């Protein structure tokens, strides 16, 4: 999760990880992703196991 | 052994009940514990409420939360609440809690001034007053 | 923590550590605790 979209040490790589087809994400993406398991349908799935 | 004199019980309707009412009884009678905590579990294992909690602390609002196993049971019992017409030779259904679905997390009950005095609680309480 | 391995692992890790996981199994605890003291079986409250 590439961080505040500056230069880090880590974000300077992350175009290089994608070259092997594998994906990175920005806080926005990640935050997505996370709040798409606050969603009705996961927090019943959730509740069952 | 001398029978009482003729007697007759007459019991009180809507309108009398107050806060606290019967739980005095509660504290000091088995009977009346048995009576009000046949009651009370009734209500807590199928509509997910206490009228025990009502008659005590008289809520203004109470929410119903329908998570986890437990609680889907709960909101069926909510929406299998029905009213059983025959129409033509044949049944037909109509439900009491209108907002209540399959994708309902939870109901809530209102009252201007303490549920204690909203009628579907105000019968059972007293109800349970005076059985007790 | 960062530039910590085996054999540098101290205060500042044990302290994270404490953060990281043992603080939380204790949070959780402590909502657990103040909804069953309240009979509260029906509102469970998702751990992300």
């Amino acid at each position: 999760t590439r961080g505040t979209g500056l230069m880090s040490a880590n974000n300077i790589i992350a175009e290089g990880i994608e070259k092997m087809g594998v994906r990175t994400f920005s806080q926005k993406e990640m935050a997505f992703n996370l709040l798409g398991l606050l969603t009705p349908e996961v927090v019943e799935l959730c509740q069952k196991s | 052994e001398i029978e009482q004199p003729v007697t007759t019980f007459v019991f009180t309707g809507q309108g009398s009940q107050e806060q606290g009412m019967g739980m005095d009884l509660y504290k000091t009678s088995k009977a009346a514990q048995d009576v009000w905590n046949r009651a009370d579990n009734h209500f807590k294992d199928t509509y997910g409420f206490s009228i025990l909690d009502i008659v005590i602390n008289n809520p203004v609002n109470l929410t119903i939360h329908f998570g986890g196993e437990k609680g889907k049971r709960i909101r069926e019992n909510y929406s299998a609440m029905i009213f059983e017409t025959i129409v033509d030779g044949k049944l037909k259904t109509e439900k009491i809690f209108k907002e209540i679905n399959e994708h309902s997390t939870s109901y809530t009950f209102r009252s201007e001034k303490g549920l204690l005095s909203a009628t579907q609680f105000t019968q059972p309480a007293l109800t349970l007053m005076e059985k007790a | 923590e960062q530039g910590i391995e085996l054999e540098h692992i101290d205060s500042k890790s044990e302290f994270a550590h404490r953060i990281m996981l043992t603080n939380i199994l204790r949070m959780m605890g402590c909502v657990k605790k103040q909804k069953s003291a309240r009979g509260i079986e029906t509102r469970p409250a998702q751990v992300i």
